[PDB]
Formats: C-alpha cells, sequence, structure tokens
RNA sequence: UGCGAAAGCAGUGAAGACAAGUGGCUUGUCGUUCGUUAAAAUGGCCU
C-alpha cells in the first residue's frame, strides 16, 4: 500500500521579474527607523570586533547608536569645528574622527569622556581619518592640503610617512587587505593613486585613471579595489593594474561604498553603493558585479553602511542622507523526584547494539480542501474553497482538484440561490486572470447548464450574470486587442 | 512507592519469612520483580535501573 | 544496450538479446541441528 | 572472567566442545569449527552442585569424557545427547584430570589416588596412590606406543611416574603455582605452564634440564602445541593468542612470542580469544560473539604479519534496516 | 557471430479460465514458509520471504 | 447507528431486535441460525433507511 | 552478581521477563531500549539490545508458543497506540501491531497488556493472545502473530488489573 | 483490500494497492499472510497482474 | 468503425431462449448464436 499523496498546489507558469533569492533576502531588512539629526550625514562606520555598534558622524557630535536597540547609546560632542571622519580601529578599542579645523582627535570608543590623543593634523580640514586594518598602531589622515599621512599613534606630533603626491583634495583611503604596505588613496582628480609604504612615499607606484572625481574607494579583495565618483563605480585589478567592471546605474553621483563577505546570505559577498539621488544599490561581486536589490530613500544619500560579516546578531543596514536624517533598516533573528522517575526518555540509544527507527515524521497539516477531497466530500470542497480569506491559487487548485479528479456538475448537484453566489461572486474576480479563467470558463458553462430555471425564477443572480458579461465582455476586448499587439509586433520581425 | 518495599511469603502458611530482606539488602525502590522459571532466582529492579539477582538455594 | 547487444521485448513480455566416522559425524550432527 | 568454563577442540580441531553455566546449571555444547564441510541442543547437567571439572575427547563413535566433580568421569556421546556411561570411583571427591591412550583412561583424584578404567571393559582395573606428590591437578600420559608406562603428574612441581613400579622416578622443578597446563611435545620434551604465570617451561623427560622458557606477555590461559613441536599458540589472559614459532632450536634461553594476533570489532571494543588450536600453516582462533556462543575464525598464520588484529563486524549503532523497507522507512 | 538468446522473464500467469473466482492464484508458500514459489509462463520463481530475494 | 438511538423493540420468541433513531434508519439484530443461538451470539443482520426524518 | 551490571541501564526498570527455557533476562524501562542478559551467577553478560526510539516501554514479555516452541516473540509496549513484537532468531525482524481493528475508541494506550494461550476448540490449534487493558472496562484481545481484534471483555466501573488463569479438560 | 469483522461487522482498510483486487485469501496456518492478486487496469491494452503477498501484522507488503 | 493532425472526411441487422403484460399476441431482456471494418441495494479508501 501506500501513503495518499498530498493535493497539489496550482503553480501556473512564472512571470518576468519574479522574486529572486538575493532580493528576498534582502527585502526582509524592514523596520526603518527614521532619526533627525541636525546636518547632513557625512560619514557612518562600524565596531569591528564584535560588530554590534555603529558611529554615525554627523556635525559637530558623533553618536554611537548599538545594534541591539537601535537607539544612541553614546555620545561624542566636544569638537570645535564641524566632524567630518569617525571610524573604529580594527580591534574596536579607540575610535578616530576628523575635523574641520585639522584635529583628529582619537578617543577610546565605549567612554566618550578621554580623549586619548589629539592630533593637530595640517591646518585645512581633515576630512578621512582610519586607522590600519592589519596594523593597529598607524592611523591614516587625508586633508584638504593634498596629503594625505600615516601616523604613528605613539608618536603623534611627526607623521611616520607623508604621502604626498596629489593635485586635488584628497578625500578617500583605504588599504589593501593582504598586503599592508600598501595605501590606496584617492582624490578629486580622478586618479586613485596607491603607494607601497617601504618606498619614498612621495609618488605612487602606479596610478588608476578614474576619469570622474572619486568620492570613494574601498578594496574587495587582496587584488581588486573598487572606486567611486561620478555616475559610475570601476572596479580595478591592481596586478593586471586594468579596470575590468564598471556601473553607473545610478542618476546621480555615487557617494560611498562598502562590502561584506561570506555573512549569512544567498549573495556570497555584496557591494552596496550610496549614490546622492535617493538611491542605494546591491551589486553581486561573482556574477559580474550586477544589481540585485535596492532601496530608496527621501533625499540624497550621503553615507551608508551594513554590519560587518560577522554581526551574530541583529543585521543592520544605515544610510545618512544630506537632508540630516538617518535611517535603518533591520533584519532580526516537573520536580526532581518526577524527573527520576520518569528519567530515560531523552536517551536515543548510544551503546545499544541494533536501533529501530519507524516513527513517521508527522507531515503538514491538510486543510480543509484537502481533506473534504480526501474524504470525497465534493461540495464541501466547493464551500470550504469560497471563504473568504482563501488564497486565490488555493481556490484554483481545488476547482481544478474537482474538475481533473471528478466531476463539477457532481459537486454541484444541491445548489439554490444563496449557495451559488459564493461561486460566480468569485468568477467575476476569476475571469479576469489568465491563471484562472479557462476553469472559471467551464465552470460557469456546466453551472448555467444545470441551473437554467433558476435564472428564470431567482432573480438575485441575474444581475450577477450580466455583471459577470459586462466582465467577460471587458476581458475579450483586451484579449482580442493583445492579439492585435502581437500582430503589430509580428509585422516589425 | 517506598524504599526497600518487598517482602517473601510463604504459602500454604501464608507466613512471611523473617531473615530476608534484612535492613541492608539493595532492594531500592523495587519497581519490577520475575521469579526464573527454572532455577529458583529472584531478579528485582529498582527505579535507579539495577536489576539485583538472588538465588534460592532451596531448589 | 551500451555494451555492443541488441535487446528486444516479445509480445508476451520477455527480453532478449542478440549478441556476439569424521563425515559420518558431520553429517548425522547436522542433520541433528536442522 | 568469561562465561565460558570449559572448552576444548577435538584432535583434528574442528569441534570444539564447550561447558557453561545457563541459570545455574552447566550444560555441555558442541560447536563444529567451520559450517562449511549453529548446534541447539546441549547437554545438561541436573543438580545445581554438580559441575564439570576436566574434559577430554576420545578419538570408534565420537564422544567426550567429563571428569565431574562428585567423582565420576561421564563418557557422553556427542551425536546422541545422553551420556553412554559413568565411571565411578569408589568415592566422591572431584577429579581433577582425565587423560586416555587407546582404550585406557587415567584420572587423578582430589585424595591424591590414581584410578585407571578400561574403556573397552567399563571396569575399574587398578587403584592407588603415591608418596610425596600431594596436590595434584593434571596428569598426561607419556605416549609410549601400546604400552602405557610414565605417567607425568603436576602439583605446582611436576614429577614423572612409573606406574609399574608405583613410583617416582623423576621429578622436575616446576613452578610457584598450582600447574594449569601439562603436555608432551615430542617423546622428548614436555611443556608446563601455571594459574597465573606468564612463563612456561620445557623439560627434557630423560634429563630432567629445563630446554626453554617460553615468555607470553600476559597470563596463560591455554595452549595447543602443533603435531610436530613447530609451533606453540598460548592464548592468554587478556585474549591474545601468541604463537612461538619452532620453540625447540636455538632468545637463547627464554623465548618471546614470535607472532600475536587479536580481533577488535569495527568499533574498537577488543574482544578476547579463548582456545585457540593451531596445526601445520593452519591456526583457528575462537571467540564469544554474543553473551555465550562460540564464533571462529581459520587463520594461515605463516603469512601473517607479527602484531595482527582481525577487525571483525560487530553490532554497535547500525540502523536496523528490515529487508521490506528502504532507508526512508 | 551474432546469435539469438532469450534471458529475463515475463508475466506471471495465474489461471485466465472463467468460472473460477477466488483460487486463481497457483503460488504456494512452503511448508516452512521461508520461500514462495509462483510460476510464470517462462520459469517457476522461488521468491524468499526473509530476504525479498528470487533464491532459486 | 450513526446517532441517537431513540427506540427499539424485539418480537416474540427474541429472534430479532429492531432498533431505530434520529439517524433515520432501522438496524434488525437477528439471532435465528442455531449456531448463533446456542452460542448467544447477535449479528447485525441488516439495515432500511425508510424514513424520512427521525424515528 | 548484578544480572544488568555489564551493561547499565538508563532509566528505571519498569519490566522485567525470564525465558521459559533459555538462560535469558529481559529488562527494559522508560529509556526505550530493552537488554537481554544471558544469566548466570558468575558474569551476567549482555546477549542482544535493541533501541526502540520514541517508545518507551512500559511491558515487555517473553513468549514461545506451544505449538513448536520455536516462535519466540518479545511483546513490547509502552503509551503509545502500538505494540512490538521483535521476533528472535539470533539486524532484527521486528513487526508493529497498530491497528484496533475498529475498537480504537477503547484502547488509548498499549502499556498494560499480556500475553496468553488460546485454543481455536473446533481444532485443537493453540496460539498467542496479547489482552490489552482498555479505557471504559474493556480488555481487548487480539491475536498474536496476525494482529486481529479475536473478541473484547467489558467489566463495570475502573478496570486496574487482569491475569490469566489456565485449567486443563482433556489430553 | 477491506477484511471485514464479522462479529460486529467492522472492516479495516488497506487503500491504495495500485492494482485492483482480483483475488485475495489467507495463506499461513495461524492467517498471518494474505496472498493478492492485482489486475493493474490502468493499461487496457495488456492485462498485467502485480502478484502481493503482505503480513497481517503491520500490513506491509513482505515480498510482492 | 476506418482513415487522418491536435480539425475533421466517409459509414451504422437477423436468429434462439426466458420473463413480464394481455396456445396466440405485444414489449423487454440475455454469464445463447450468426453477420458488419462497427445510472442507482444509503453503497465510497487504515492506523
Amino acid at each position: 500500500s501506500t501513503a495518499r499523496p498530498r493535493i497539489i498546489t496550482s503553480k501556473a507558469p512564472l512571470l518576468p521579474q519574479q522574486t529572486t533569492p538575493e532580493q528576498r533576502y534582502w527585502r526582509q531588512y524592514t523596520s526603518a527607523q527614521l532619526v533627525k539629526e541636525h546636518n547632513s550625514v557625512t560619514h557612518i562606520s562600524f565596531n569591528p570586533q564584535h560588530p554590534h555598534d555603529f558611529a554615525v558622524t554627523s556635525s559637530t557630535r558623533v553618536q554611537i547608536f548599538s545594534s541591539r536597540t537601535r537607539q544612541v547609546i553614546k555620545t561624542f560632542s566636544r569638537f570645535k569645528d564641524v566632524v567630518y571622519s569617525a571610524s573604529f580601529r580594527s580591534d574596536g578599542k579607540l575610535l578616530c574622527a576628523g575635523d574641520a579645523t585639522g584635529l583628529v582627535s582619537v578617543y577610546d570608543s565605549y567612554n566618550p569622556r578621554t580623549i586619548l590623543l589629539s592630533i593637530n593634523a595640517s591646518t585645512h580640514p581633515t576630512h578621512v581619518t582610519k586607522f590600519h586594518t592589519q596594523d593597529n598602531k598607524i592611523l591614516a589622515t587625508a586633508s584638504d592640503d593634498r596629503v594625505t599621512r600615516l601616523w604613528d599613534i605613539s608618536n603623534a606630533y611627526e607623521p611616520q610617512l607623508e604621502l604626498t603626491g596629489a593635485t586635488d583634495y584628497v578625500r578617500t583611503l583605504s588599504f589593501i587587505p593582504a598586503a599592508p604596505h600598501l595605501v590606496a588613496t584617492g582624490s578629486y582628480d580622478g586618479l586613485i593613486r596607491l603607494y607601497d609604504t617601504r618606498s619614498s612615499g612621495s609618488t605612487p607606484i602606479y596610478s588608476l585613471n578614474h576619469d570622474q572625481p572619486v568620492e570613494n574607494v574601498i578594496a574587495v579583495s587582496p587584488t581588486q579595489i573598487v572606486s567611486c565618483g561620478g555616475n559610475n563605480f570601476k572596479v580595478w585589478d591592481l596586478t593586471s593594474n586594468k579596470k575590468l567592471y564598471e556601473r553607473g546605474n545610478f542618476n546621480k553621483a555615487v557617494t560611498c561604498l562598502d562590502y561584506v563577505e561570506n555573512f549569512d546570505s544567498p549573495m556570497q559577498s555584496a557591494l552596496i553603493a550610496s549614490s546622492l539621488d535617493g538611491h542605494v544599490k546591491v551589486f553581486d561581486p561573482l556574477d559580474n558585479f550586477q544589481v540585485k536589490f535596492g532601496w530608496k530613500f527621501s533625499g540624497p544619500v550621503l553615507s551608508c553602511a551594513v554590519s560587518p560579516s560577522t554581526a551574530q546578531g541583529n543585521r543592520h543596514l544605515v544610510a545618512g542622507l544630506s537632508s540630516g536624517l538617518l535611517a535603518i533598516r533591520t533584519k532580526k533573528k516537573k520536580s526532581n523526584n518526577f524527573q527520576r522517575m520518569m528519567r530515560g526518555s531523552e536517551y536515543q540509544g548510544d551503546q545499544e547494539h541494533i536501533i529501530h527507527n519507524d516513527k513517521v515524521r508527522s507531515q503538514r497539516r491538510m486543510r480543509a480542501f484537502e481533506r473534504n477531497i480526501n474524504q470525497f466530500k465534493w461540495s464541501e470542497a466547493l464551500d470550504n474553497a469560497f471563504v473568504p480569506g482563501m488564497a486565490k491559487e488555493l481556490t484554483l487548485t481545488v476547482l481544478q482538484e474537482l474538475r481533473k479528479r471528478g466531476k463539477v456538475r457532481v459537486a454541484l448537484y444541491g445548489r439554490d440561490e444563496s449557495t451559488l453566489e459564493p461561486l460566480l461572486n468569485w468568477c467575476l474576480k476569476g475571469i479576469e486572470d489568465v491563471r484562472s479563467a479557462s476553469i472559471v470558463a467551464d465552470w460557469v458553462a456546466v453551472v448555467l447548464e444545470l441551473y437554467g430555471n433558476t435564472l428564470e425564477s431567482s432573480p438575485v443572480l441575474q444581475e450577477l450574470m450580466i455583471d459577470l458579461k459586462t466582465k467577460v465582455r471587458h476581458e475579450i476586448h483586451k484579449s482580442k486587442e493583445a492579439q492585435r499587439i502581437e500582430g503589430m509586433l509580428q509585422l516589425l520581425t | 512507592a517506598v524504599k526497600d518495599a518487598l517482602r517473601l511469603v510463604h504459602l500454604p502458611s501464608c507466613s512471611v519469612f523473617s531473615n530476608w530482606p534484612t535492613s541492608g539488602t539493595p532492594l531500592g525502590k523495587v519497581t519490577s520483580v520475575a521469579f526464573s522459571p527454572s532455577g529458583g532466582l529472584l531478579a528485582v529492579g529498582n527505579e535507579q535501573g539495577k536489576v539485583r539477582l538472588w538465588k534460592l538455594n532451596h531448589y | 544496450n551500451y555494451d555492443t547487444d541488441f535487446i528486444f521485448l516479445d509480445i508476451e513480455s520477455t527480453l532478449g538479446v542478440v549478441g556476439t566416522n569424521s563425515d559420518i559425524f558431520a553429517e548425522q550432527l547436522h542433520k541433528l541441528s536442522s | 572472567d568469561s562465561p565460558v568454563l570449559q572448552s576444548a577442540y577435538d584432535p583434528s580441531g574442528q569441534y570444539l566442545c564447550y561447558v557453561t553455566v545457563a541459570l545455574d546449571k552447566q550444560r555441555v555444547g558442541v560447536q563444529p569449527t567451520q559450517r562449511a564441510t549453529w548446534n541447539e541442543n546441549f547437554l545438561y547437567l541436573e543438580d545445581s552442585k554438580l559441575k564439570v571439572t576436566c574434559l577430554k575427547w576420545v578419538n570408534d563413535t565420537v564422544a567426550i569424557i567429563l571428569g565431574m566433580n562428585n567423582g565420576e568421569i561421564w563418557l557422553y556421546s556427542v551425536l546422541a545427547n545422553e551420556v553412554t556411561y559413568k565411571f565411578t570411583t569408589g568415592n566422591s571427591y572431584e577429579i581433577k584430570d582425565i587423560d586416555l591412550m587407546g582404550n585406557q583412561l587415567w584420572c587423578i583424584d582430589s585424595s591424591d589416588a590414581f584410578y585407571q578404567f578400561d574403556l573397552l571393559q567399563f571396569k575399574l582395573l587398578q587403584h592407588f596412590r603415591i608418596n610425596n606428590c600431594v596436590q595434584l591437578n593434571k596428569l598426561t600420559i607419556v605416549p609410549a606406543g601400546d604400552s602405557v608406562a610414565q605417567l607425568l603428574v603436576a602439583s605446582h612441581s611436576i614429577s614423572l611416574i612409573d606406574i609399574e613400579e608405583k613410583k617416582v622416578v623423576m621429578t622436575f622443578p616446576g613452578h610457584v603455582s598450582p600447574v594449569s597446563t601439562l603436555q608432551v611435545i615430542t617423546n622428548e620434551f614436555f611443556i608446563s605452564g601455571a594459574e597465573g604465570d606468564r612463563f612456561l617451561n620445557v623439560y627434557d623427560i630423560h634429563s630432567g634440564m629445563t630446554k626453554c622458557v617460553l615468555v607470553a606477555e600476559s597470563d596463560i590461559k591455554e595452549l595447543s602445541h602443533s603435531g610436530q613441536a613447530d609451533s606453540i599458540a598460548v592464548t592468554t589472559e587478556d585474549g591474545s593468542l601468541e604463537i612461538f614459532v619452532d620453540p625447540l632450536v636455538s632468545g637463547n634461553k627464554s623465548k618471546k612470542s614470535s607472532k600475536k594476533i587479536q580481533i577488535v570489532s569495527k568499533d574498537g571494543r577488543k574482544v578476547p580469544i579463548y582456545n585457540a588450536f593451531i596445526n601445520k600453516d593452519l591456526l583457528n582462533v575462537s571467540w564469544l560473539q554474543n553473551a555465550t556462543m562460540p564464533y571462529f575464525k581459520n587463520l594461515q598464520w605463516r603469512e601473517i604479519p607479527n602484531e595482527y588484529t582481525v577487525e571483525i563486524s560487530l553490532n554497535w549503532n547500525n540502523k536496523n534496516k528490515s529487508a521490506d523497507r528502504d532507508l526512508h522507512g | 557471430q551474432y546469435k539469438l538468446s532469450v534471458v529475463s522473464g515475463g508475466k506471471p500467469a495465474l489461471n485466465n479460465l472463467s468460472s473460477v473466482t477466488g483460487n486463481k492464484n497457483i503460488a504456494r508458500l512452503s511448508q516452512d514458509q521461508r520461500n514462495y514459489i509462483i510460476p510464470f509462463n517462462n520459469q517457476i520463481k522461488v521468491y524468499s520471504v526473509e530476504t525479498r530475494q528470487c533464491v532459486k | 447507528h450513526d446517532a441517537d438511538v431513540l427506540c427499539l423493540t424485539t418480537d416474540t420468541d427474541n429472534n430479532y431486535v429492531f432498533s431505530a433513531g434520529v439517524d433515520r434508519k432501522i438496524f434488525q439484530f437477528s439471532q435465528n441460525t442455531n449456531k448463533s443461538q446456542k452460542n448467544n451470539r447477535w449479528v447485525n443482520s441488516s439495515n432500511r433507511l425508510l424514513h424520512g426524518n427521525d424515528i | 552478581k548484578d544480572a544488568n551490571a555489564s551493561h547499565p541501564s538508563h532509566s528505571a526498570i519498569q519490566s522485567l521477563s525470564f525465558h521459559p527455557s533459555k538462560p535469558l533476562l529481559l529488562t527494559g524501562g522508560y529509556d526505550k531500549t530493552l537488554r537481554i542478559y544471558h544469566i548466570d551467577g558468575k558474569t551476567n553478560h549482555l546477549v542482544t539490545s535493541l533501541h526502540l526510539v520514541g517508545s518507551p516501554i512500559q511491558t515487555c514479555t517473553f513468549y514461545t508458543s506451544l505449538s513448536n516452541q520455536n516462535q519466540q516473540n518479545i511483546f513490547t509496549a509502552g503509551r503509545r497506540r502500538y505494540m512490538h513484537s521483535w521476533d528472535l532468531s539470533l539486524t532484527a525482524k521486528i513487526e508493529k501491531f497498530s491497528r484496533l481493528y475498529g475498537h480504537e475508541s477503547t484502547q488509548r494506550s498499549f502499556e498494560n497488556f499480556k500475553v496468553a494461550h488460546l485454543q481455536n476448540s473446533q481444532t485443537n490449534s493453540v496460539h498467542g493472545i496479547v489482552l490489552l487493558q482498555g479505557n471504559n472496562g474493556w480488555i481487548n484481545i487480539l491475536h498474536s502473530t496476525s494482529g486481529l481484534w479475536l473478541m473484547g471483555c467489558k467489566i463495570e466501573g475502573v478496570i486496574t488489573d487482569f491475569c490469566i488463569d489456565y485449567q486443563p479438560i482433556s489430553r | 483490500m477491506s477484511l471485514w469483522q464479522l462479529e460486529t461487522n467492522s472492516q479495516q482498510f488497506l487503500p491504495r494497492l495500485n492494482g485492483i483486487i482480483i483475488d485475495c485469501q489467507v495463506l499461513g496456518p495461524q492467517g498471518n499472510y494474505y496472498s493478492l492478486i492485482l489486475q493493474m487496469t490502468e493499461n487496457n491494452s495488456n492485462s498485467d497482474y502485480q502478484f502481493l503477498l503482505l503480513n497481517a501484522s503491520d500490513l506491509t507488503s513482505k515480498l510482492s
């Protein structure tokens, strides 16, 4: 004998712009909290090590939000101009902030009262400050002096390297993630310059010619970096020294980029980019950097980030706009006497020679239409089909199982005026869609074939048939004019 | 229900044996018991999972 | 079939092919343990 | 401790007679050691206080002689399941060892008495006892053809006995514990080994000098020597088998084992060998698979390495697949 | 060198006679019911009930 | 029956018992066969739906 | 020596039964495994051990028939709606009786069962019955090799226990 | 395959046998097996019979 | 039924026996034959 096979739901052929698994995973980042800061949100970074906090740079205050309650836990207010950059060290133990007076203040994270040191950098506004990703005691600060600097945080009076060689307004650092001597800086004349630090340092070793003024440059692999500026980002192999992808799928300038790797996602790695036009979009660097999902906010999105690869908790996506406000979207994750009497129920047989296992795994609960079909209650299967909140493919699949399995007239014998109205009341909506219209056709065909005299007697469904005729007329007008458009597309062959 | 609750009565005389179980026989909370059909051999299993075995030397 | 033979099916569905003291004690003990 | 009390292969090594306890009554079963050529039916002893001390095969309907502990040798036919005859000494002392040569059967007593029965006459010929040999528990008849001269008894100290004069003709320094095996190796050497020691010693039966001393690495339980003294396979207390290869040639006085075989399961569980049997080029080891059922293995021992381990299939977590059902149930 | 043979079996071929309902089955079980003897039109298959394999 | 058994009767020599209730059928239980009598066994002999609503 | 001193149990020992002929002891408890021990005084060694998952046995019983004394089933049951019969011949061949043949309302568990013999009494053919104790007053008696419902004995009140008396008649 | 308990008229069903039943009979001494014949009427081009015994214990097809 | 495509194109009786209703008559049926390429007994599926 056999188990009785389930009733299969009616899946009709698929339609364009369906749900890819990548956009399913990204679309379940919900409950977008908004926070009105005072000024344009220039920069936002995350804690690395237990990556559960993110520092948001508004003007003259840096706010560490936490990723369990999405509120400000800690705040840094004691700046003297507009604060520009805020980044956690690679271990998360301390936090650097670049200022509009050239005063890189590094505090310790999770204590805003102890300014650990204060670097008096160049006289122009320092705009980007971040620690080394491999090292833990050099700090790269680039300013509006067209020179980036590698300070040692023991000797914060003179820089351990002073990376000159630029011509206009350096705004971005990155480090190369395997070779820790290699600093990829980016300025407002394209020209992602990058430096080996063992050498002199006043001359880049090679220069990657982005055309437009770059706004950000990150490094994805040990071998390829992604620089964004103008309408496009361009990805560059460092070894082959060669641009090998570009995307310009935005309207306005790409402001910022970041990248996640091997986090729990169908997309193995993700590059999300923020582009001044409301849109922040995610690209998949495995299938040639194609876009997969995107969000749209209420202004020019000026900076964006996501919670890092080892977040292990509430997974966050934050975008700070230039309007002065910030949007966060998350995905969320008897007695001793009695037990001593009833002891061994947790055993599962480690030391036991034979192990028998015949306990059937309990399946899904059968719905009302399925169990009525399995007990051969066909009129009751129809009654259970036409309940209010039922799924439309479920109503379609029980109409298909009644039609194919048995006989629609058998399911439709004992009806009258009040018990035929749910069927035709669904047939009004179901004659629209193409997945359902043929089944609605032969169902209504046999019901008028069986109930002709009630169309005389009962006037409650005469106008139901009239309005059904109107809907059939509407959809046959569309189903002829679509054939006309098919013909005038065939002419264009 | 309680620890060491087992008695062997001798019938026809219906008089309970007085020398076993004594206060130091490790019956435990006696939850099952079986005599063997041939050798005259008690097996008493208790709540902590220990079948203790006695041999009734008369047989 | 894929090893240089050809198989056919009949109408009475038969598939076909075209192709290129000691032993005394031992026996008595095994008969007594049977 | 192992549930099988007594075990002995027959000569030719194709049946194992083994005495176990089955719920306070001992029972004697006989198993064939290779089925390619389970036996369900035993001989149960009736009393709970009667028990088999020693057992030996006769070679001619095949039968066992079970020296009991009430002073009776039961001669038991294996093809029926009844005892054919009960030889009875006149006393009630447990009898410690028996040995046969032809139709002649010798048994030792625990009153230190020697009894001779003729298995053809079914009668007690001769009853005697000898001075200065007083805790005997092993005797072997030294094979002298049709003549049944020269018994050889052991009491923690072997002594060679002329029976027609009824005296001790040579005495051998045995062990410090009682002797457990005492066997004739050629027609001039004999091996001897004791309860709870791992040193066998082979004596010359004409001079008295210990030729060699064989050292197992655990306490020797039983031994079986090949038919021409080129091999001695001792089964030890930890359940290993140790083959001394040609133990009578020039490791000058004390020789270790040449080959060592043990059995493990697929789990890692070492199952112990009891009572194996060696012959020319083919060795038969035996163990107990369930609680009391003997399983066997014929190993060609001349081509296996020195340190060897069989890996047998013994159930430890095997998911019970009924043949009427695939894996998904 | 091309020769024709037949190797594999067919239908178990019960009593296809009319007027006999009920016992239209020829197949038997042994007395020590370990094997199931079922005819075909081509061979007499003896299956084994313990292991579900045709044994002879 | 499928629901309650509202009323039931027997014949003279107690070889039949008829019974009926709210599931509008009448069941007849028989003890006529001499094996059924000497074994004192009743059998659900038959069943007739002849009524409209109840009995 | 303690009979399961060889292989320890992992629960209470709810059921304990000797074999009728062989020197075997079957123990079983709520750790849903049942262990057979070849017993003697010296080393009570574990013959075998079967772990029926998710089915915690309350009562287990060695059964052998009068027809050949070569059946040797083991019947086990606990607070589940099925019973197991492990056919012994030394993988394991077990069958699961889960059909009450129409009487499932009056038997919600198989816990209190006993095994007994019964004659056909138109032929002189014995077989085995298992007698389950049911809810109302019922004892549902059913065949042991085929699982069919044979008869049912209802008492009044609350059934608590029962037993089986045999009495001879003739040859 | 229905089997009728003839005392109280109670059926036990075996419902999906992938062939119609054209013979069923109990087989063993104590009635442990049921031998059945399934006629498999889906293809009408041929009369092809699946032979089936099954054991009465759990109603699993021993040796189809 | 034949032919074909998934459309369609061509083509559709006699005896014997029994029952019922009024030896005859009339109808209906067939675990009867020859020829032609030729809906229903309250009765539905396991744990």
